[PDB]
């Protein structure tokens, strides 16, 4: 019938619109991107949006900071959507760690760091990931950990100085109380050098990306190990009986936050 | 370098650990790290020729 | 001999501050060492004074 | 022997190349160096 046909068509247009917006986003245009994104039913398409943002950051970690700012803005209006992104990102990191997929560990962790910088996720997640990576330190595990600490370290220092202190103590034990190779010993000396210069090349949020008022953000406390449901089924088209109601419900939201 | 040029039996007795821990106040682990580091450094510095 | 005297404003006296460290921690071996074989069983350490000098 | 090996109190001496306890000081920083710390710091800090 037409109800199915229209829901499917609207679903396909929604996926494409989101995909385009995610490809377009950068620092200079983030505000317009948000405005255009909000016009779309990103509640119905919360899985679609989460998937597009996660795939984009994975393929283009050079823009991680920008994806984090985008997520931060959306989360401030729709915390449940930011929570869905975080849950999947955490699971992605764990998949990578489990599969010894260093690239995915590098990009997923980089995303985590910037969602922490943006106060979308609680820093307990960073600390737990760093502890995991540093327990049985390998060349790859240390490389992920150090790249990760560079990105969230300044933030860590501010909200949890004792936590980051514990990480650095651990790194020093590895640097001396362990039998390590040149590669590990170099990456750690780099990390101490970065801490010494006060993370001068790794600011918490770049000028132009701190767009959510402190008190308007919703900081999710999501530990590393929890049995999160990624809800990937939300990515698949399905007929919605309350499609009418659900549609009119969203536009009521949209008119609210504009 | 002048000792290994003269091929004398190179031994060493380094000094001032009271300057190391009563003045710079290191923990035991970092002090062991520093002493093993300077022993490995003078080992790699003697092992040139 | 140019004393520098790092001051203290916090407890836990081995603070390890104003001090970098270039030694790669947790992994190093570049020189041979005596006894590379944890094989010797308990024979000569008297348990009345197996302990170090102080724990009080 | 007391260099580059880790001492731990039960199972009296098994000088391993690893750490059984997650915070394990080595035999050089449990037998000679930290007793020197204890005597030195207690004689320069607690004289009365």
């Amino acid at each position: 019938k037409n109800s199915l046909a229209y829901q499917r068509m609207s679903w396909e247009a929604l996926k494409k619109s989101i995909n385009g917006l995610i490809n377009k986003v950068n620092i200079s245009n983030i505000s317009i991107i948000i405005q255009e994104l909000l016009q779309e039913n990103i509640v119905r398409g919360r899985g679609l949006l989460s998937r597009s943002v996660l795939q984009a950051q994975s393929a283009s970690p050079i823009f991680t900071h920008v994806y984090a700012a985008l997520v931060a803005i959306i989360n401030s209006k729709f915390p449940q959507i930011g929570e869905l992104i975080l849950k999947r990102l955490i699971l992605n990191f764990r998949k990578g760690y489990r599969r010894n997929d260093k690239q995915l560990c590098l990009t997923a962790s980089k995303f985590v760091a910037h969602l922490i910088n943006q106060n979308v996720a609680h820093e307990v997640l960073c600390l737990e990931m760093l502890t995991l990576l540093l327990e049985r330190p390998t060349d790859d595990s240390v490389e992920v950990a150090i790249g990760f600490l560079k990105e969230c370290g300044l933030k860590l220092t501010q909200v949890s100085p004792r936590g980051i202190n514990a990480i650095f103590e651990r790194l020093r034990n590895i640097l001396h109380e362990s039998e390590i190779d040149k590669r590990v010993q170099y990456m750690i000396e780099v990390m101490f050098a970065v801490r010494k210069d006060g993370f001068k090349d790794h600011p918490i949020i770049l000028e132009g990306l701190d767009l959510v008022e402190e008190d308007d953000q919703f900081t999710h406390m999501l530990p590393l190990e929890d049995d999160y449901n990624p809800e990937d089924v939300l990515n698949v088209f399905k007929m919605d009986p309350n499609f009418m109601e659900n549609e009119e419900k969203y536009k009521a939201i949209k008119k609210e936050i504009l | 370098k002048h000792a290994v040029q003269e091929r004398l039996a190179v031994t060493v007795c380094i000094n001032k650990i009271d300057r190391l821990i009563l003045e710079l106040k290191l923990p035991p682990t970092d002090a062991y790290y520093k002493l093993r580091h300077i022993v490995d450094e003078v080992n790699g510095l003697i092992s040139m020729y | 001999p140019n004393v520098v005297f790092i001051k203290t404003e916090d407890p836990d006296l081995p603070a390890f501050y104003f001090d970098p460290l270039i030694n790669p921690i947790s992994h190093r071996h570049s020189v041979k060492s005596q006894e590379p074989l944890p094989d010797d069983d308990e024979e000569f350490e008297l348990p009345e004074f197996v302990e170090p000098f102080l724990k009080d | 022997r007391l260099w580059g090996d880790i001492y731990f109190n039960p199972k009296t001496r098994k000088f391993t190349k690893k750490a059984p306890t997650s915070s394990s000081q080595r035999s050089f920083v449990e037998f000679i160096l930290e007793p020197l710390y204890k005597i030195l710091a207690q004689v320069v800090g607690d004289v009365d």
